[PDB]
């Protein structure tokens, strides 16, 4: 009985896998581009924190730390934009799949919600990279300046720059959620300060998942959080 | 559990006792078990 | 089966492997 | 029927909270100070290992691998700290708690056995910290001076110290827990010998809870235990 | 009813576990000459990619990054090796327990199918310790040399090069499996080829076991797997 | 689950859907289940 | 399992076996069953 | 209900959180 | 109970430790 269904999955899926395979192949083809991108704002945040070191006194760099480690980057950073380069074939194959499973009258609310969720993803993405990471990376490279010595590790370099960048599109896409929703009188100002209580441990839920078992990985990340509902109340309270 | 350890549910729960606390704790436990039950029953429609 | 059934028992056999 | 009871468990956690959000606010003021009593050892070590290198050929220091690196091993002082300052507060907390839920017999019991446990955690972190550390951290970076660099990175390192730490503080508590039930006629040198049996899987079962998954790790965490056994059944055998 | 068969299993066990105590005991009076066969094809590797390094201009070595990292080192090598040396007992008291639990006519296939996959597991590491290795591991360096500087931790080297060395000995065992079950009409080519669907789920099971929680690396550890597979079938289609 | 994640499971269950497919997935799970309840019957057995 | 893997069941397996033996293996495991039926007795009269 | 039985409880879904 | 019980009996509860 699945039969009908389930080819669908299967010709959907390979067209996206497809779709995966060659956006990697692109990606790494020109993968020294995209890790000079990624690393710019580390090497002039080491740049600048030279700079102040030797005004006090008067080194760190990148390193691989494995073997392996410079390949392996190289691979993850294809996959990963290989993978953003198919979002557009992927979120296409499942609408497909997902349009006749809809009535039709939550697709007029998808559509818009998922054309302003992609630019605001991509708003936050680069407000990451080009406002808060040059700023961002120096504070932290010269908090550690006058104790340790920065040698930078690019295997981790890559997870952290990635899980910043994600952060901060999800972190703007959350507060045009709020908007978007509270235009159509589906959430209001008392709405969402009854569903706190509950928001709050959904936090910490999230923020468990999306750490390490570390408790302070876990605050660190409910923190900002917080700030975006709180930010959402006044956003909900002045629509 | 997929990168979550025992502290960390610790935590969450000092922040249901905390925030919750009296009431709304055996509403929200009360709820989430009727919705994990609600769960197994559609998986158990779908192995039908 | 129709569609929205299917979504709806792969979303609850996605969150049983979350459990 | 738990809600007489859950209003108190929230108040006491409240005030347990607000303690520790205190102490981290206090200990944050003063990371830099915390963070040089912690690496205090460290740089020691490096500073004779440098001296025997130089004294047989007629570096290696501190570093930081990620970029907020320093900020993360600060933040994780500070709440290690707030947590030792509001132990206090946490541990009033929690007996007042649980006192109107035992019976009259066993306040007696638990109040000079939490105390003389406080008493010589301190004092095996004391020996731990001056004792052991100067000595251990020398043999450990002597083992590989003449193969490899010593680039001593604070976020590894921070750990590796707490548990020391820790690990000797309990070392010197169980030690001395089975000299207070040796006391009370409770456990005597054949109650520890027939015990042992279980014993043993118990300590293994605790390596590996303590210990990553490696094997090594479980072996090398399970032999202080045994001998720590071994040490309690002398201790009862003369009490 | 288990009793007459737990106590062989237990003086059996006892038997292995002094074997391998022993072995651990050899190996660690002996464990610069491992580390240092070990580090040998990282140490030749950094060098020669110093020498283009130099002569593309006209820097890198063994570090290591924990404190207790070069003992942990040196005790997991010891452990390594002294489960290598006390395989023979191990396996010869694993095949005394199972023997009387075996029909008189699979002996007759175990034993020849075991000594040919020791054999093929010795000429496969020993493949990849000296035909492999020397080359993969100046790749390795040469790719991240114009970015990054290769400063190589010994904790995270030995893991790889352990998974390196037992990953060459299975993909030289298991295509000799293959011929060894074409032999005896068990597996022909359209049998290797029929069962092909499920060989892929099974192959990345094993790589989700095998590997970090990482996607990449389930990829690249099954896709070696796809292709001893492919070789497989042209195996026993020449038998 | 002993360095398992969920991706992995995900990428597990493209590779079924992709290549068993329509058919032989059905199989494939009824087979899966059937063997583990033999299991589970072994199991059973061994507790008597 | 909260950093704990196969091979350490693995080894406190060993440990077991070597230790305890013939008799206070099938002992232990029994009581051990028997005081996590009784833990699931005590959440079941929590759970009334 | 009684605070011992509470701590029974609270101990035995601890002890049910970490099988 | 034979030893080949004991075989399977020992490798049906060493995959149950792996579920």
């Amino acid at each position: 009985s699945m039969k009908p269904h389930l080819a669908e999955l299967r010709q959907r899926l390979a067209i996206s896998v497809l779709a995966v395979f060659v956006g990697f192949i692109i990606a790494f083809t020109f993968h020294n581009a995209i890790l000079g991108w990624i690393t710019k704002p580390l090497n002039n945040a080491l740049i600048q924190v030279g700079k102040i070191v030797e005004k006090r006194e008067m080194n760190g760099m990148i390193t691989t730390h494995q073997v392996g480690g410079a390949f392996f980057v190289a691979l993850k950073v294809s996959f990963f934009a290989g993978i953003l380069m198919a979002m557009p074939v992927i979120l296409w194959q499942l609408w497909l799949f997902i349009a006749p499973g809809l009535y039709d009258n939550e697709k007029k609310m998808v559509l818009p919600f998922v054309v302003g969720g992609s630019v605001m993803f991509l708003i936050g993405v680069l407000f990451a990279y080009y406002v808060v990471t040059p700023f961002g990376f120096q504070f932290l490279i010269t908090f550690g300046s006058f104790l340790y010595t920065p040698l930078i590790n690019i295997e981790d370099y890559v997870g952290f720059f990635t899980k910043i960048l994600i952060g901060f599109g999800i972190a703007f896409e959350l507060p045009v959620v709020a908007y978007f929703l509270a235009l159509l009188g589906l959430i209001t100002d008392k709405t969402l300060k009854d569903y706190f209580k509950y928001a709050i441990v959904i936090i910490f839920l999230l923020a468990a998942f999306l750490t390490p078992p570390d408790v302070l990985t876990q605050l660190l990340m409910a923190a900002p959080l917080i700030l975006l509902y709180g930010l959402s109340i006044l956003i909900v309270h002045y629509v | 559990m997929f990168g979550m350890g025992f502290s960390e549910i610790l935590v969450i729960a000092l922040v249901a006792i905390l925030f919750l606390g009296p009431d709304k704790l055996p509403e929200a436990m009360v709820q989430i078990a009727k919705f994990f039950n609600s769960v197994r029953k559609t998986i158990n429609e779908a192995k039908s | 089966m129709q569609r929205r059934d299917f979504l709806k028992y792969s979303v609850a056999l996605g969150v049983a492997s979350a459990l």
